[PDB]
């Protein structure tokens, strides 16, 4: 019935989380077991957890400055240059 | 019509997915709604403004580990990155 | 060294515990990913519950048309509301 | 030229904020940015869609614990509850 999750964690990195969630009247336990109620539910993450990754980040400044990007004309065509 | 594009990233990404046999299916399905400016999408795709300042970046949801990341304004679709959440925030 | 240690119902515990398993990750790595954001941001990550029975019944009440009021503009909205 | 709705619920939400002397100007800001069409909202309200299937909902945060739910449609602007996470979630 009753287990328990028990993880490692920085101590400056718990404190600080601490005192953000008792603004809110939670506790750290709370914050994991409605994240871990939601992960069950959903068989999911919930969003925007870490941000891009630097391969991410990379590839988004590349496009933005016009570098490495590729045109289509249409669904069809995408697909055909994409070889899938 | 939007403008269509895609990064060199994006070609590497979905040769990776098409090598791990991934279902090629559900992702092309997906960037064809965004092609035809299926607005809002289908809520099954969990879709979202990316994390972080990215203005007009956008992650969707294939599965719940298979994401693809795609800009979106008015004039232009760009299909940026698409892969594991350790692939693309890891 | 310090620890996070929560009580937990063992069939949550475990159907969590085989979610993340298939994204390569342990429960003990969720819980540092998302104190960290929560630090970090001084906030919750979005959605992690369902509106609850109050949100739901105004939702209900307001989509039948039940107990729904109407302004003009934003004067007259914030004199109807009294602030 | 949106349409201005409020619910019951949210008058009474408003006056309880009041009597726990919420900083009521961050609120009517809000609102106004709202019923001005001055959208996307600034980057510090983290708007975004209210969870579940609520169509046209979205959620946007006067503070990190001081939330305004409303409905947003092409003709339609409502007004449907504020309040802490706790009071609107919990």
């Amino acid at each position: 019935a009753n287990a328990f999750v028990r993880a490692r964690i920085d101590e400056d990195l718990k404190n600080q989380a601490a005192d953000v969630l008792a603004g809110m009247g939670l506790t750290i336990s709370d914050l994991v077991r409605i994240t871990l109620t939601k992960v069950a539910r959903e068989k999911a993450l919930p969003f925007d957890l870490r941000e891009p990754n630097q391969l991410t980040i990379q590839s988004i400044k590349n496009s933005e400055a016009g570098i490495d990007v590729h045109k289509a004309k249409d669904a069809d065509d995408l697909f055909d240059k994409l070889g899938i | 019509q939007r403008d269509i594009e895609y990064s060199g990233q994006y070609s590497k990404d979905v040769k990776l997915a098409q090598k791990r046999h991934k279902d090629m299916n559900k992702l092309k399905y997906l960037m064809t709604l965004l092609i035809n400016n299926t607005l809002p999408l289908p809520a099954v795709y969990k879709d979202h403004p990316l994390q972080g300042s990215w203005k007009g970046y956008r992650d969707a949801h294939v599965e719940p580990d298979w994401i693809l990341i795609y800009k979106l304004t008015d004039k232009l679709l760009r299909f940026e990155r698409t892969g594991t959440h350790a692939a693309l925030f890891g």
